């Protein structure tokens, strides 16, 4: 019932920490501040036809 | 029971801690999740979008919208400056309130390269060439085009493609720079000059405008959250 | 069974040499609504650089995962005015400017909440202050919408049989708890461009969707011979956050707690002329 | 050539011969509501071609002194064909939109327009506090004009252009789905907006889903010509529309 | 001993917590369990039982029992309304004190469909038809049968089967509705009209009564416990 | 050996189309005592809907699993009246209205109990209040029926050798304990329609079955030069609950702590007429 | 001696928590607020002969 | 999975006998910059000795791993001067002499930090001191460079939404936290022989690289009828230390907190003559 | 919860202790490490270097 | 997730101690005051050509 996962690097670089949940509600857990996925295409490239950077834009 | 001893920091309230706490509404059933369009997972995604830069801050603008347009004229001396500005994205009045400066003002350190995009909004029959240069930090900003052309620059030719991109490289002695930039962490200057001059045929307006867009590259990053100084209150809102 | 085992880094820079070709990465067209994806490698010679910078601290979870004050009020242990011996706050996030602006950078939010209460007491000034009083105790009561509301410090409503409450004694650690996602809709809405009545009349704006309840506070049974004033501060801390539809940060100062009203503000500061670059 | 586009919805067609690409919302195409996200139980009605078609939203003049305009949806289509009838007769609605803005001028004109769709564009009143009726910002398909100077009449919205009526910098509206009409290069703009809301469905009369804004960043200019103004026209087509909760009409 | 540090929330008393505590009577032998008939494990089981709805609240009822019966007459205009009411199960005076409203008043949110059952208690020789309609939320409640029939409705034929069920569907924009309903979470109206009229032979009473029963369906649910406002005291009981 | 490993959801809605048949789901007969089981799918066309709502929060365990106040009383550290320096409460659940009504929705209950005590102190007003007093200590004594009862604050009975007790010092967390199912019968009875004597005479009602004992409280040895008043609050919290034979909630206000006596009350509120639907 | 069981869902949806008993009396345990079985037939359908919803009730 | 399993000693002395050879270990030349590596075994007869001494306590980690005071200041709960009711310290390590000298034995340092705060309060003397005041509470605020700064004890800036803060109540253990390596460069620099401006003008020395922020402290809401003075002490404790380029310890006394300025000092003490060896 | 009892030394602040403490800047990204010349790991390394001894302290 | 390592000797000479990390940042760990490697050649022997102690230095 114990999760083991790596902890963020620090100066001088067992880089492991242990976590256990004590409460019956998932809202009681600690923040999940270790997800780092991201995708800016939704805001930077919202166009329909794919645009090639090396090619000219309009025609 | 089990012997224990408390260490320093007991009973303190640290605003950035991560601890489990009891739930006040046990076994509460939350509403099912729905995939609303446009999810944002990282503020850099917002920072990478272009936004119009108010370069024309000439202290006598009676109309606020005039700030966004940079004037251009048909007849000008052979070498002349269009505009000049300091590269302080989080401190300079030009970049202070843009979509990138607002994000930066929530942080203390920043690093990475930047994109400046210029768009010509003249007549379809107008033509010209411009030299846009970035001068790394130094004791004196460029005064003439001869000086400016010694640094990083691009020659922009106006044609069917209305826009050109000046990519400001990351040239620095330190991995990071302060948002509240001081002389130690200077970043340089950006200037634009006439390369050939603007030429128009009969029956067209004698003046035109340019606009500038600012955004971050894919190697941009920030650090050290802090409170923004742009917003304040004197009394509790009611 | 006993132990279950659970970095991104920004893009590197590639070496680029001299070029002479028909491709024009620098030239684009903003009219398409497309933000250019050029990199310095596409317009100048560059060396190979291996970056180890990460965007860990820019995530929305970390950006909004800081405790911020949302309300403070004072109440006295003994006084002639009944209404001044307890507090009654309709829960909302628009009271304090900083966290309000942090939240309003997004249109819809969905998160769990962690609430912390900080309570302090002080003796009121007067001509005679010599007294001995034991430690005080406080009660925090949460009343979901539609529930009974106390009208005085010693009302019957304070005998909560179903409303959650906390009893806290001075000198200990601050009180704290967790709250799940308690919205009727699929997400909290910071903005609501609509009306309450179907014929486009009545209340307008976010005020229509604020039905989160109330919070009440009192001294349990403390009633000193001389007045004592206590202040409570409420701190909110989102957890497990998700956000949609970012919107530009506000420029004008706030003026109302339940309205977007504002006064026009200049776009930015001015400078001597378009060429001025000196300090 | 990629500068030609054609769009066919229902019994109507749009052709543009000088145009930029098409912007699709937040990368999401409009679609019908799924079975695992619905909440209402009764069968929906899907008129299809009867409602999903292009409607022309009246026209306006672009002068040298124009400052900008806005339209609020779906109120702008509240009395347009069978879309308006379905809006009147049903409690709930849901639909995406295709917005096409036409503006054409010769090669000797100059100017630039920003076309942007703002979801949940809540606006503030001219006088702090007070209140305004639902006529200061939406009265059908008629367009409402921004103002260069600060608004003073207490009965209408704060129309100061540089704040966009929302208390934010006008230059930062680039974050929303948008496109530019630059007279040198293009004469149209096309945006496809999916349905964006915090609930699966909503009443189409009580709630304004999004607001369309057209703002001249570079003012129009010309010399020695007989054309005094440049008309601007807006066309909108609902997509994947469906309704629920039949009742007596009116709303 | 083992180093430790206390976090916020220590020594607090939260009325909805779940913690182990010492037993004051160690090794106490409890009485053996017995299976008494009629065990109830969930309050929705109670909420799903029918209860008589006092629809006839006409402000001049000198007899309390008259509230439960809805009058009906032999000769009436061709289209006439029998009754009308708002669908606010936890707030409307009609449903406030029923077996369903009492359960709802202990909670803040509710969702799901409802059953309204009508029973004709006239003579065996009497006959008639009634139109019962549910009108979703709108700016105006129906004023005539022509308006009412545009919404969900059922035509009820009185015969050997004395009862008919109007199932009110769950049509809402949000997954849940507030018990203290406001204009934002309106739920609509319910009305009943004469369809054909009531006809009687010679030697029968000229008037009859109807009763209404209210209950929840199998998809009903509630959320967010709270204290009911129906019960209060001013002094300690003795 | 080290680790042993231990949702329902409401019914979905099925798609229904047009129908024309001899079956009549809508028509029924309430005379049978049967509640109709029709669903919207049986009377109108419906779409397929997958519900994820659960009835978790409606269980009796969660409904009754909230701490509620059942008694409060005051006692002074020093006074001339001996009876006013300690409390003596015969345990019962009929004193406070809210929890009483929550419990009386069922006829028989069987549960463990969790008891929490909240104690606060305050100095009484007077012409001279300057004193120094160390922290106070309190004793809570439980006396099963038939045991000796103290008659004064310093009686011998307070030397409990078999009666359980708790000693609590001010400034700490509230006292708490667990109690098993201590009824002689197989379940607690909220109602008792019967008499005490076999010839139908004597006490009548629930009062006959209340033999749970007493609770006593005092200041251990505190006796300040100036009077100090303390208040104790008792909170009950059922655990592992089971209930039988539900009964309708009460309508009339309570008037006696050991009787069902009441005053007749109207069924509900009134309105203008049977067609009035407006506000 | 440690029980591992799932905890209620929450926003953003290791959904596991650990429990150990410290006292010798079962009355000391924490509330068992995770049982969700229910059966309303005892109160809704107390009749002797089974009634089919589609069929007519009385005859 | 559950359990993962993770001495040096000085050199021994070897036995040496009589020697007569051409090798001359004792003779060397310091002009090469080479320190001689001779041992007693090379110049006299020695026995075999097994040393067990270790240099564990001389490591830089242990040498610098001790908490040392870096700043103390006083602030009053109530006073007429607004600036005297709170503290505002620009973070630096040059204020206190002992830790300053310990650090300046190296040119560059890289470490994590552990910060501990010790706060004490005392009542100011006066003609009337009789009052009753509950326990005080304190707030410590950290403002990275460029952030807003409070101008008074009750300013809006104290509502930190992103600045980290600690709330501490008197009578508990001292506050503590950890800080990572927050330098923009690859290592902290104790010395900087350079200027701020590119033309060799402006600020000179270490003062140019000190941009670590500020620390603010206040009483949360305590305001006693009579003044009360509180003192805060800040302690730093490096962790995970690395050091480069050692330099000689300072000889002259310190005179400025942001400069190397000094007064010339004699090399050492004197004695009667070059042969004096007695006390 | 789990029964416990505090032993002597609770809440004391010992300047030479070794305990874990919360981080005030969660998920902070430190600057990459660089191998500067001349790393010193033990003070005895400094002590083993020669230095000129001022033997001629003749008081005048 | 538990590290076991030897502890420094003491008088009278299970010389083992257990450590677990509780926090997600490596900066929160305790001091690593058990590394004892050292190399003085960087400061004592910075010359280019290797010098033999038994041989004469200059020639
Ligand atoms: C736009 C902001 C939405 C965020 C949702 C906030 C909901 C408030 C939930 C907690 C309110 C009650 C807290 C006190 C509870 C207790 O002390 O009993
Ligand atoms: C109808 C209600 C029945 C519930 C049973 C209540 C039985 C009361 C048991 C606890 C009474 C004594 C509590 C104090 C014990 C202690 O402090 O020593
Ligand atoms: C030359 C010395 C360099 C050492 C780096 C010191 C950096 C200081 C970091 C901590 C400063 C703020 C501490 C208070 C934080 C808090 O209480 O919120
Ligand atoms: C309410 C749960 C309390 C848990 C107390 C700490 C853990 C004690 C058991 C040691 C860890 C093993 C856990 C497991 O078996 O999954
Ligand atoms: C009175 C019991 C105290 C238990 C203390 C916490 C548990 C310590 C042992 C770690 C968990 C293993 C338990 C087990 O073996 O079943
Ligand atoms: C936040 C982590 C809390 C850990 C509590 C102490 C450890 C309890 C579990 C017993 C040790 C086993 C750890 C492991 O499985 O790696």
């Amino acid at each position: 019932g114990a999760q083991v996962s790596t902890q963020k690097t620090g100066a001088h670089e067992i880089i492991h920490y242990t976590n256990i949940n004590y409460y019956k509600d998932a809202a009681s857990n600690s923040a999940n501040r270790q997800d780092f996925t991201q995708d800016p295409s939704k805001f930077t490239e919202p166009v329909k036809d794919v645009m090639i950077k090396s090619l000219p834009a309009l025609n | 029971g089990l012997p224990t001893m408390n260490t320093p920091g007991s009973t303190q309230f640290l605003t950035s801690d991560d601890f489990q706490s009891p739930c006040a509404l046990p076994q509460f059933d939350v509403t099912p999740s729905m995939n609303i369009p446009g999810e944002v997972k990282n503020l850099m995604e917002i920072a990478e979008v272009d936004s119009v830069v108010p370069v024309n801050n000439v202290q006598d603008t009676t109309d606020q919208m005039e700030m966004f347009r940079i004037p251009v004229t048909i007849n000008a001396p052979l070498q002349q400056q269009v505009f000049g500005l300091r590269l302080q994205p989080g401190l300079d009045s030009v970049f202070k309130h843009t979509l990138l400066g607002e994000i930066l003002n929530y942080y203390a350190h920043w690093s990475g390269s930047m994109k400046l995009t210029f768009v010509f909004c003249g007549s379809a029959m107008a033509t010209g060439k411009f030299l846009i240069a970035y001068s790394p930090p130094g004791a004196n900003p460029p005064k003439t085009r001869k000086d400016a052309m010694l640094g990083t620059h691009i020659i922009w030719d106006i044609g069917l493609q209305s826009s050109c991109v000046l990519c400001v490289p990351w040239i620095s002695q330190t991995h990071y720079r302060l948002v509240q930039q001081d002389e130690y962490t200077s970043a340089g200057y950006v200037t634009c000059w006439y390369q050939t001059g603007m030429i128009v045929p009969p029956g067209t307006p004698n003046s035109s405008s340019i606009m500038c867009f600012a955004s971050a590259c894919n190697d941009f990053s920030v650090r050290m959250l802090r409170d923004t100084p742009f917003i304040s209150q004197d009394n509790k809102l009611q | 069974d006993v132990e279950e085992a659970i970095v991104v880094h920004v893009a590197d820079t590639m070496r680029s040499g001299p070029s002479n070709s028909a491709s024009v990465p620098a030239l684009t067209a903003v009219e398409t609504g497309h933000t250019s994806q050029v990199t310095p490698s596409d317009t100048m010679q560059t060396r190979h650089v291996k970056n180890y910078h990460s965007r860990s601290e820019s995530t929305v979870e970390n950006f909004l995962g800081r405790s911020a004050c949302v309300y403070m009020e004072e109440y006295k242990t003994t006084d002639n005015d009944v209404n001044k011996k307890f507090v009654a706050w309709p829960i909302n996030t628009k009271q304090m400017v900083q966290m309000r602006r942090k939240l309003e950078m997004f249109t819809y939010l969905r998160f769990d909440m962690e609430v912390t209460f900080v309570i302090t007491s002080r003796q009121d000034p007067g001509t005679t202050l010599a007294q001995d009083m034991p430690v005080l105790t406080h009660q925090i009561m949460y009343v979901p919408p539609g529930g009974p509301i106390p009208a005085k410090v010693d009302d019957y409503a304070w005998q909560t049989s179903t409303n959650p409450s906390i009893f806290w004694t001075e000198g200990n650690a601050p009180a704290r708890m967790s709250i799940p996602f308690i919205s009727i809709g699929n997400a909290y809405s910071n903005f609501y461009d609509g009306w309450s009545n179907f014929d486009q009349r009545g209340s307008y704006g976010y005020n229509t969707l604020n039905n989160l309840g109330h919070i009440y506070v009192r001294h349990v049974s403390g009633s000193s011979p001389h007045p004592i004033t206590s202040t409570i501060r409420v701190y909110f801390k989102p957890k497990h956050t998700r956000a949609w539809v970012p919107r530009p940060p506000r420029l004008c100062q706030y003026k109302k707690a339940f309205s977007v009203d504002f006064t026009p503000t200049p776009i930015t500061d001015t400078r001597k002329d378009i060429n001025t670059v000196t300090t | 050539s990629d500068r030609v586009r054609s769009i066919t919805l229902g019994n109507s067609t749009i052709t543009t011969q000088e145009c930029a690409n098409v912007v699709v919302g937040y990368g999401r195409w409009p679609t019908y509501l799924r079975d695992d996200e619905a909440t209402a139980e009764d069968q929906p009605t899907q008129p299809d071609v009867a409602t999903c078609r292009f409607y022309t939203l009246d026209s306006i003049k672009w002068e040298k002194g124009s400052v900008g305009w806005w339209w609020k949806f779906p109120e702008a289509l509240s009395d347009m064909g069978l879309f308006g009838q379905n809006m009147q007769y049903h409690y709930l609605g849901r639909a995406g939109y295709t917005i096409h803005v036409q503006c054409n001028a010769s090669k000797f004109h100059q100017g630039c327009l920003l076309v942007v769709c703002v979801p949940e564009a809540e606006m503030g009143g001219a006088v702090v506090g007070q209140a305004f009726s639902a006529t200061a910002m939406a009265n059908g398909d008629k367009a409402y004009e921004f103002t260069s100077a600060t608004q003073s009449d207490q009965t209408k919205v704060q129309t100061a252009i540089h704040n966009a009526g929302m208390g934010v910098g006008v230059g930062n509206l680039t974050i929303y789905p948008h496109q530019w009409i630059n007279l040198r290069t293009n004469n149209s703009a096309t945006i496809v907006m999916p349905y964006i809301n915090s609930v699966p469905m909503d009443n189409m009369f009580r709630h304004y889903n999004f607001t369309l804004m057209v703002i001249p960043f570079v003012k129009l200019d010309y010399a020695d010509t007989a054309s005094t103004y440049v008309p601007i026209t807006v066309t909108v087509a609902p997509m994947c529309a469906e309704y629920n909760g039949l009742r007596l009409a009116q709303a």
